């Protein structure tokens, strides 16, 4: 079973590389562990500017390894006030089944990896999703994200319990946009969404009429 | 937070000769403590018919199934994200029940779930 130590991946732009810990936790069997990165829409791309290393590498029972993402000289060709969304991937080859007529289901795991350039480098612990800004209008609310960076929302509701628990349909709002989102009008609306570690803190918000802000 | 893991899943078959021999399998993923309702993709490196090419063009043809209640629910639409149908257990230990049904257009054909955490 290859494990993957993250949900997303943060790639800190005044940095060269930075390394992924990952790890067959099976006891008897090796695994194959194929890495690679995609582009904003998914597309693989072998050539940067960010890079996977190495591409296939095997896993013997319960060994651990590592996966290195590096950039390359065009990486200074993204925006340096926002940030770049990449996609990390992870699949596994296990053992070929001695057995026959057998369908093995392999795990691909993809998670988001932001390249954040120098100059929004950001520091532990730091938080600016409460900078978000909910407009209600015919459907839902038009949220706003005025900062550098990717922002999840994974809940919104009328109790910070609806917002954490309610079926919603995560979006992931880009660096200073703005989409609308169907949802019931609540007094007192609370947002969730997923920080760099994958923590999930909820968010309060004051309507002053038709805009709603973190105080 | 670590990815979900899977352990090893393999459904078998011992001889049969759109979908002959129904078939329940179980896939369950460990998952982070605070995971939500993440839906998963099954793809595959060459389908047809919306089921799986085995091993120049044609092979045998695998089609999978959303479990219902240990009842054979809606296929599975490969290449597309999905809610499971069958969810049982905590984000330490969750379960998806599956069904696999079998057709045509010693063989050891491969799906890939792909989990895309937001």
């Amino acid at each position: 079973a290859v494990s993957l130590d993250r949900t997303r991946a943060v790639f800190d732009g005044s940095e060269k590389s930075m390394t992924l810990d990952i790890s067959n936790d099976n006891k008897q069997l090796p695994y194959l562990a194929q890495a690679w990165i995609e582009n904003e829409n998914q597309e693989k791309i072998i050539t940067g500017p960010v890079i996977a290393t190495p591409p296939v590498q095997r896993l013997e029972p319960g060994a651990k390894s590592m996966v290195r993402l590096s950039t390359t000289p065009d990486i200074s060709k993204l925006p340096q006030d926002r940030e770049s969304l990449f996609y990390f991937n992870l699949r596994e080859i296990p053992p070929r089944s001695e057995k026959a007529n057998v369908l093995q289901i392999a795990l691909q795991t993809k998670i988001k990896l932001f390249y954040r350039p120098a100059a929004i480098k950001t520091r532990p612990n730091e938080v600016w999703q409460d900078q978000l800004i909910l407009n209600k209008v015919s459907g839902g609310y038009r949220i706003e994200n005025p900062t550098p960076y990717y922002v999840t929302v994974i809940g919104l509701g009328g109790s910070e319990k609806q917002a954490e628990e309610g079926e919603f349909e995560t979006v992931m709002l880009s660096p200073r946009s703005e989409q609308t989102v169907k949802s019931a009008n609540y007094n007192t609306p609370y947002l969730s969404y997923i920080n760099d570690y994958g923590g999930r803190p909820v968010l309060s918000f004051i309507c002053n009429g038709s805009r709603c802000s973190v105080k | 937070v670590p990815a979900c893991t899977v352990s090893n899943t393999t459904v078998d078959w011992q001889d049969v000769e759109n979908g002959n021999h129904e078939k329940e399998f179980t896939v369950n993923m460990r998952c982070p403590y605070n995971l939500g309702t993440m839906k998963v993709t099954i793809t595959a490196t060459n389908t047809y018919n919306n089921a799986i090419l085995v091993q120049s063009s044609d092979g045998l043809l695998v089609y999978l199934y959303n479990s219902n209640a240990g009842n054979i629910g809606t296929a599975i639409t490969l290449g597309t994200p999905f809610t499971p149908g069958k969810i049982t257990g905590n984000n330490a230990d969750k379960t998806i029940s599956l069904h696999a049904k079998l057709g045509y257009k010693p063989f050891s054909a491969t799906a890939t779930l792909v989990a895309s955490y937001s």
